[PDB]
């Protein structure tokens, strides 16, 4: 795989994609040879992500070629720009790639990061899902209970609401749950739902053209170890994708 | 599911 030659993309490897929905900095993937670290920041519809490739061996990686894979429909909604990476990674060395990100419109698919390189003549080919998700363009909005209910009532049309009941994956810990909601990009609104055990959030999704207001309600049932999540937003596909993402976090 | 939602959650937000 000298420049201009690639192998077919490897099937997706197991990675830490879901751990990066509500967090931005950490290790996305690691095997015996390579560590892929991420650091990112986002503001309104823009972001900047740094990818760190760490060679855990004493042997050089040669022809080291990272490619971001995005279908045409995703490219229409999510603009990624990057710069070349040196194809030689020394043993024990770490190399950095910058990805500049613009959300054009809401989107569901995730970019795939494919990495091909030579390790002592072996062919290495790794494909991992990159955690650029719709909620990265979510700006928290604090608001009063009265403002929330006015907006919630407007979004009463069924197309605006997506609801999901699911079994808890993690301990039903109030403090961890609040931190997940904040890490998702939502404000955490206290004393809106008259049930003190429930969680309410609000924010705005920023695209190149449009601000999409979003409201959320998360209801635990501690005994049954279940949750009910309700999204009401000003765009049907945003309600769907945010509910899909947040439903996997508790 | 509607009944599970009945028994485990609700009522509607105000």
């Amino acid at each position: 795989g000298s420049p201009g030659i690639l192998a077919p993309l490897a099937p997706g490897s197991e990675d830490n994609f879901a751990r990066f929905v509500c967090k931005n900095n950490g290790v996305l993937f690691e095997n015996q040879l390579l560590q892929i670290g991420l650091k990112s920041e986002f503001r309104q519809n823009l972001g900047r992500m740094f990818i760190f490739y760490g060679n855990k061996t004493s042997t050089q990686f040669l022809n080291f070629t990272p490619t971001l894979i995005c279908a045409d429909d995703l490219q229409t909604n999510l603009n990624l720009q990057t710069k070349p990476v040196k194809p030689t990674v020394d043993g024990g060395a770490q190399v950095q790639q910058v990805v500049n990100i613009e959300c054009i419109s809401d989107f569901t698919e995730a970019p795939v990061l494919n990495i091909q390189f030579r390790y002592g003549g072996t062919f290495q080919n790794v494909s991992v899902k990159l955690p650029i998700t719709l909620n990265k363009f979510f700006q928290p909005t604090e608001m009063a209970s009265q403002d929330f209910f006015q907006r919630w009532k407007q979004l009463s049309n069924p197309q605006q609401e997506v609801q999901n009941i699911f079994k808890a994956k993690h301990p039903m810990d109030t403090e961890i749950t609040k931190a997940k909601i904040i890490g998702f990009g939502s404000a955490l609104l206290e004393e809106v739902d008259p049930n003190p055990a429930n969680f309410v959030g609000a924010g705005i999704i920023h695209t190149k053209t449009t601000q999409i207001g979003c409201l959320l309600r998360l209801e635990p049932n501690l005994q049954a170890q279940m949750y009910r999540l309700t999204l009401r937003t000003s765009k049907d596909t945003v309600s769907q994708r945010l509910c899909e993402l947040l439903s996997e976090q508790f | 599911e509607e009944q599970v939602s009945k028994n485990l959650f609700g009522p509607p937000l105000e």
